[PDB]
């Protein structure tokens, strides 16, 4: 729950 | 004009939110160095674990102040002003005054940066919000009417009887992740968050002043009978 | 023990001083609400000299670090943001405390003879409070704490030939710096609490040579019983030893109220921008003193020339120090003072409050007009008293207090 | 004043000051609280990695740990031998009241005899004693053999670590919780795999 | 002025409190070299009290500025390094003075009845100046002052149950750190300062009420003139007030010189390593304390056994709070007591400085053996005065003061 | 160990100046001298403001700016395996005929990690950074012959005007303090003779 809160905003694509 | 916002500094969840919100779109240019992670991780509820994984961007340890790489020199000359460190922001300006800014701001193009602020006329931050509230503007859309603080609703479906005025923010429809209500309490929970870091000892203040008042009641009514008696 | 105390009587005169001080030293019995003032003054100087000695094992009388060493207080010190409000609560108390102990002094005519020396040890002890309140309110290197540095100390620089000089050598630089903190931490962490105790004891210390005065103006030396004790005497210990506690209790509810609730009191404790960092670059768009200097701040606002705002400042508190020799009254108390004195203290205080009022605000037309009204009227209520305490009819005071 | 009600009034004297003594320690609490570790001082501290392959024989190097120095002396063979001579002048030789981690040899209290890491914080009154690997010299005896001597009070201790008897030092200098990460490079402040 | 100080006696205790301490105060007329050290342990007290207000000006009560902040005091700020010589002087001849003055009240008995609360009050000014120059002793932030305050503060580490979590109280810290630092610069600052100021009131206060001994320990007061005042008494003022004068005079000479050729003093004064920063992992290899608290220390570094050794030294100060009641002697001077009570002074003094000499350098055989013989005689000087000042045969006191 | 004496004239503006060049050359590498000024080291010797900053401000700093090094503490200590204490108490801390000794008894020692060691401090983790003017000094120390640049004597005023500088440096106040010592104490000579004259007089 606070985890999800917490998720930072910047998502980054990795290979595999 | 500032706009009133109810800040609950017991819900955790919104101060969570809030945290999350400074890390991210925040402390690219402000710091919060007055204040540790470590003691917002405790007063928020979040592991330290979940701290240091989620609001930790810089390497910092979990006891370490909120600082950041930007130098406030630095800022000052690509700006044009410092962006001051945000610890005690929200004693500085207050809550309201904290929430009507980060909600004011409006493309102006002959502004440095391409807007300005309601709140903040001619203000040097950038709006680094902007993809989540969207394009605001200062344009033409419906604000309830009102005659002499005569503010009418609809009786039976109790939203507002509306008028047009053409001076008013309006956000562009489709240009932002959140929608007004959305983004209303984003930074409500950022401006909660903001109160928490300006007074971390309010909730603990509160508690200790009770009792303090208890036992100074008490010791008032022992105190009173020794002097009013011994007074006969 | 009474061995004990026997052997330490006839070495030290712990039990003479008792009896000559606290018990065996008779006090009028009509005391009222006014006299709570000078236990609760003694009350918050120990309030001060306690939470300013903590304070000061945590902070850093730096510029680079002076704001952060407050936070660090507020923040990383066990119960420190308790001590912190305590110390500020402490210095607007105390000055809360102080004018309505000088109101009391005006009330009951309480500066006249006997009592001038305790009147002249009360004002050095005002303008060492004044002193002390100013230069801790650098301390924390806010803007408002700078700004107002700055402009206090620019003051000394309208002095017409010596003032730039004065003015530098005073802040130990070319600007308020950290320099000038360094000083001003000196200077309040030491030197001025060692004054102000020093004066604390001489003005105590001359009360209890001449005697406390009374609500009535009754001179209770007069009328004495067979054992020597004036009729309208009564032991400071126990009984008012015990209607201080009393008062220091309710004063204590207050103080804590504040403390833990509202610390910064509608930011007139602590004001909102002196919770921002000092900026030598970037001035408050308006600067307003703290509440307990607002009054002579508005007199020297109300001159519209700067030397003479300066001296009208001065000569504003240096007038106190006078009042003795200006209050011509064959009474003391305002009860039978006549109608003249009543409506003069009256003004007087409406001057005072209005005069603070308008000060802690930016100008205004309304705010200036009535900044210089009263200004006019603050400095009449001295000017006139030895005309208007003689023309006025004064009831005859009572052989006796009344009660 | 007609016939003062005593017991009513002592009693009231008593229950004022009790109250009043109560408050007196509440309003203490803020400044003895105060004193006690802030949020500055628990910052604590992390292991910190050692590379011990550069000390030469009979040398030692001081590694910063959680703001400690930590004496890691490289032990030649004659101190190692010496070693066990001294027992007879050694309050804990066998390290039976002294600080040291569980996997750490009794006797040379360290992980391999020809290396030992020890806090190097001498056990009265704390400061780090003085390394003094020479044999015998002038100033510390002809029966030293090497070990370390406090500047403030002379506290002798032999190269393990273990204070002499009659000294002002009652235990052996603390032996850290460290491993070896590589047979050149230790850690402190992370015990030993069982 | 005559009028001035009618004005002012109606209303103050000028004149009566003039000429019951100073003026018309009879103290004996025998007053020789031992009797100088009091006045000068009060300018000593002020120069220290001045100096340290101005240190404070510049100083920075933090481990990252404290060394840099002195080295400005020495370097940038004009005539600094004047003020901090002559504060670290101050605190050396301060220990002198004091030194001396303790054997000058145990050479003629002032500790005895009447002056047991002279004599108390004294060894609590004592404690709160050996405190005050250990706190003043860390701020320089040196390795002297880093590592002495280690030790000192590990003292309490002794304590067996209590110990460590006391001594990690005192700290503030898990070790000696800015935390430190600045709460002892606070404590060194405002706290003992004030204790130190109400000790040395309580102290002359305590001896105006008992009046002072004698070198000849004759009770002046038993042999009085028809006007009252006893026949070896002269008013202080203004004769001990000029022999003062030049007292302090030759002090100041004393001191001067000191100041602006030898202000170390060979590295006594002000220590060589304590020039160098303090470093948490590097320990000087000569870590001594200040001279005059050598003789502790080697009482310390005597005993084996930690706890043994603490309680060995806090025993060695606490010893002398109980003097008045160990020294049964009829009479008071060492003029006029059995040769056991001069051999066991003179033995005490040899005692005191071969402690603070061997205090003062790395153990050593010889060293280690005579702090031990020392440490044993310096008690038995006053395990053993109820017996040897009962078994010695003492010389009849005169009636009158020789000279 | 045994040092070598070495007078040292404070007064000696040319000495402290070539003993200033040394130390900006060869010294504040690895040390600094953060605790004074370069305008005041310039005032002290007698050197131009200018002069100062052409000469001897390296490190880009302004005149008034403490003596300060890019090489840090910790780096130092990394790279070492010892810090380079700060040198400008350095003659305080252990004096200038310990200083004479030091920067001369540095001799060739293979063991070492830096290849030397030195008399006076042995084992310590100053590399030898003279090796180039004294030479190549073995051990009794020895130099052998045509390896630096100065001989022993000109060796030894090198030094000798480095510890000079070392020498005002820890202490930049003792030559005013002489001089105002001298006023203070003629003053209290001259308060001595009235206040003794007036205890005479009263005391009669
Ligand atoms: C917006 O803005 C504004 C506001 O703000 C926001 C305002 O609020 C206000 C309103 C302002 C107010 C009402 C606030 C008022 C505040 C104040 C009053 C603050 C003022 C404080 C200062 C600026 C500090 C000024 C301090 C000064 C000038 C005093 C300086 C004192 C010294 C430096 C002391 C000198 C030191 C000395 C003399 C050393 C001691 C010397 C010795 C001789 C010691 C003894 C030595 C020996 C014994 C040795 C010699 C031996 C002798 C004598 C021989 C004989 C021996 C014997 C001992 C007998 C305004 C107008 C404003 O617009
Ligand atoms: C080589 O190396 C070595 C050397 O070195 C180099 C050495 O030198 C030495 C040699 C050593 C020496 C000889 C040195 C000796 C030096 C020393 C003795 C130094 C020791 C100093 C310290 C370590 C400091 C220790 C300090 C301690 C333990 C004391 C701590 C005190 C406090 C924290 C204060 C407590 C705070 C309180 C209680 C606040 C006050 C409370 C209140 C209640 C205030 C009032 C409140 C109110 C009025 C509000 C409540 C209202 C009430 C009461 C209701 C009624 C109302 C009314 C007012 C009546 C050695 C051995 C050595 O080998
Ligand atoms: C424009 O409208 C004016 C309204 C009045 C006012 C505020 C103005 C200029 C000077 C003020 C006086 C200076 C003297 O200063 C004081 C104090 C200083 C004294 C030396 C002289 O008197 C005043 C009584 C005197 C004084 C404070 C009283 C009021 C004067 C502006
Ligand atoms: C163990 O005794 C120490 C000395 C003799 C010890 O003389 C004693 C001389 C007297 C004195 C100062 C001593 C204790 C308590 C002192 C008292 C406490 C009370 O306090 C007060 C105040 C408080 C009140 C409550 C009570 O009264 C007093 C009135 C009382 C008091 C202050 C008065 C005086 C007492 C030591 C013998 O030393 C041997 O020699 C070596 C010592 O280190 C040890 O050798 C080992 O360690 C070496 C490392 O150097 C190696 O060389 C070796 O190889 C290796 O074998 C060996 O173990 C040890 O025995
Ligand atoms: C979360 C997205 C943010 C919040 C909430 C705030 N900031 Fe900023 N900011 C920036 C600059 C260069 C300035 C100074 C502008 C000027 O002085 O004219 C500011 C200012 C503020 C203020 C005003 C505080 C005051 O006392 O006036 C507040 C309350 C504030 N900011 C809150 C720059 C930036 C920036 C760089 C791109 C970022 C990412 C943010 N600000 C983010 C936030
Ligand atoms: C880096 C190559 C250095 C240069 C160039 C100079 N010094 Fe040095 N110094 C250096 C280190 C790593 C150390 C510490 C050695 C140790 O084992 O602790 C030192 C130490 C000194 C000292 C000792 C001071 C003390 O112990 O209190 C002195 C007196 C000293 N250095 C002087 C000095 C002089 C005069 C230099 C120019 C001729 C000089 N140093 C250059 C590293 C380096
Ligand atoms: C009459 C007595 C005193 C008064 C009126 C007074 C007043 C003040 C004021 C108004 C402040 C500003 C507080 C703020 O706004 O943050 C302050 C700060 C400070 N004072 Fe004093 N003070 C007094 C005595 C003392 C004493 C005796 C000490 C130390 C011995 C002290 C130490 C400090 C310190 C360290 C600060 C900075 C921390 C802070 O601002 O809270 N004060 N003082
Ligand atoms: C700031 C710290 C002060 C303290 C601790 C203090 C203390 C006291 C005390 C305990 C008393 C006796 C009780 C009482 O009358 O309330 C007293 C009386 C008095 N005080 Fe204060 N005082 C202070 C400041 C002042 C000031 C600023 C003034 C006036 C400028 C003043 C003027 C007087 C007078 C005239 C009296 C005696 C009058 C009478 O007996 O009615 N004092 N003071
Ligand atoms: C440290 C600051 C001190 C000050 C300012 C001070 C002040 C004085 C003064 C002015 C006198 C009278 C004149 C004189 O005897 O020279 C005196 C007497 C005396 N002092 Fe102190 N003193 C201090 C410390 C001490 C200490 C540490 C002790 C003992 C442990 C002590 C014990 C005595 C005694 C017993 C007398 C009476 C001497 C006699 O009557 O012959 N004092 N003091
Ligand atoms: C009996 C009174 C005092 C004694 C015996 C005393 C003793 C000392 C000593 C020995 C030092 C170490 C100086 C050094 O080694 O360089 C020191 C430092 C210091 N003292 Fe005190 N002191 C006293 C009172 C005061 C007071 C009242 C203040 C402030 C009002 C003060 C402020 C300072 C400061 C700022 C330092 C650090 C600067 C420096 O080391 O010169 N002292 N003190
Ligand atoms: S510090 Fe080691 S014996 Fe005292």
């Amino acid at each position: 729950a606070i985890a999800k809160r917490l998720e930072p905003v910047g998502k980054v694509c990795v290979q595999g | 004009q500032l706009d009133h916002v109810d800040i609950d500094l017991t819900d955790k969840a919104a101060m969570q939110d809030g945290a999350r919100t400074f890390a991210n779109y925040c402390m690219g240019c402000h710091s919060a160095k007055f204040q540790r992670y470590e003691r917002v991780a405790t007063d928020l509820g979040i592991p330290a674990d979940l701290m240091m994984e989620k609001l930790v961007f810089t390497g910092a340890k979990i006891g370490d102040h909120m600082d950041i790489g930007m130098k406030p020199a630095d800022a000052k000359t690509w700006f044009g002003a410092a962006p001051p460190d945000l610890t005690l922001v929200a004693r500085v300006r207050g809550t309201d005054w904290l929430y009507s800014y980060l909600r004011s701001f409006y493309e102006d193009p002959k502004r440095p940066w391409g807007v300005n602020n309601v709140i903040f006329p001619n203000v040097g931050m950038p709006n680094v919000l902007a993809p989540l509230q969207g394009r605001q503007v200062i344009g033409c859309k419906q604000v309830q009417v009102v005659e002499d603080g005569k503010k009418q609703f609809d009786p039976l479906t109790g939203t507002p009887l509306t008028h047009e005025a053409c001076d008013q923010l309006t956000v562009v429809p489709k240009t932002g992740e959140l929608n007004e209500a959305q983004f209303d309490e984003k930074v409500k929970n950022l401006v909660t968050f903001l109160a928490y870091s300006a007074n971390p000892n309010k909730l603990a203040s509160e508690r200790i002043g009770t009792y303090v008042l208890l036992y100074l009641a008490f010791f008032f009514v022992f105190a009173y009978l020794l002097k009013r008696e011994y007074w006969k | 023990m009474n061995k004990f105390m026997a052997w330490v009587d006839a070495r030290f005169p712990a039990t003479k001083m008792w009896e000559d001080h606290l018990s065996k030293y008779y006090a009028p019995k009509n005391f009222n609400f006014w006299y709570f003032f000078g236990s609760l003054a003694l009350l918050v100087l120990v309030n001060q000299i306690l939470t300013g000695i903590w304070l000061t094992m945590s902070f850093t009388p730096s510029a680079e670090e002076a704001f952060a060493s407050v936070e660090y207080i507020m923040r990383d010190v066990d119960y420190g943001w308790i001590i912190r409000y305590m110390h500020s609560t402490g210095a607007s108390a105390f000055f809360i405390v102080v004018y309505l102990h000088m109101f009391r002094g005006l009330l009951y005519g309480s500066y006249q003879k006997p009592r001038e020396l305790v009147w002249i040890f009360g004002m050095l002890i005002y303008l060492a409070l004044m002193a002390e309140a100013f230069m801790g309110y650098l301390l924390p290197w806010g803007q408002m704490s700078y700004w107002g540095a700055q402009v206090i100390i620019s003051l000394f620089g309208a002095i017409p030939v010596v003032g730039e000089d004065l003015a530098q050598w005073i802040r130990g630089d070319f600007l308020i710096s950290g320099i000038t903190l360094n000083r001003f931490f000196a200077l309040h962490v030491i030197a001025l609490p060692i004054v102000l105790l020093g004066l604390v004891v001489l003005h105590i210390l001359a009360l209890h040579e001449v005697g406390s005065n009374n609500p009535d103006g009754v001179d209770i030396k007069k009328k004495k019983d067979e054992n020597g004790v004036p009729l309208d005497g009564i032991a400071f210990h126990p009984y008012y030893t015990v209607k201080d506690i009393v008062g220091v209790v309710v004063f204590l509810f207050i103080f804590c109220t504040v403390i833990f609730f509202f610390p910064e009191m509608g930011g007139y404790f602590l004001e909102k921008p002196n919770f921002e960092m000092a900026n030598q670059f970037k001035t408050p768009e308006h600067i307003a003193p703290v509440w307990y200097f607002t009054p002579f701040y508005a007199i020297l606002r109300a001159v519209p020339d700067k030397l003479m705002g300066v001296v009208a400042m001065g000569a504003a508190i240096a007038v106190l120090f006078v009042l003795p020799w200006l209050d011509r009254s064959p009474v003391r108390s305002i009860r039978y003072k006549g109608w003249l004195s009543k409506l003069w203290l009256v003004i007087f205080a409406v001057s005072f409050v209005i005069l603070g009022y308008y000060g802690a605000q930016a100008p205004s037309p309304l705010g200036t007009t009535l900044s210089r009204v009263c200004t006019v009227l603050y400095f009449a209520f001295f000017i006139l008293m030895p005309f208007y305490t003689r023309m006025e009819k004064t009831k005859p005071v009572p052989e006796r207090v009344t009660g | 004043n007609d016939g003062v009600n005593a017991g009513r009034r002592r009693f009231l004297v008593a229950a004022t000051s009790v109250v009043g003594a109560a408050g007196a320690v509440g309003a203490a609490v803020p400044f003895v609280g105060s004193w006690f570790p802030s949020a500055k001082a628990k910052a604590a501290g992390a292991p910190v990695q050692v590379n011990v392959g550069k000390i030469d024989p009979g040398q030692q190097i001081i590694a910063e740990w959680r703001g400690k120095p930590v004496f890691i002396v490289h032990r030649t063979k004659e101190m190692l031998d010496a070693l066990p001579s001294l027992e007879g002048q050694l309050a804990d030789p066998d390290s039976k009241a002294s600080e040291q981690p569980e996997y750490v040899d009794p006797k040379l209290r360290s992980i391999k005899p020809e290396l030992a890491v020890i806090v190097g914080i001498c056990t009265h009154l704390g400061c780090s004693p003085t390394f003094r690997p020479e044999v015998a010299p002038a100033d510390l005896g002809p029966d030293w053999k090497g070990g370390y001597f406090c500047p403030c009070h002379g506290s002798h201790y032999d190269l393990a670590g273990r204070v002499y008897k009659g000294q002002p030092a009652p235990l052996n200098l603390p032996i850290p919780p460290y491993t070896f990460d590589a047979d050149d490079v230790i850690t402190i402040g992370v015990d030993q795999e069982k």
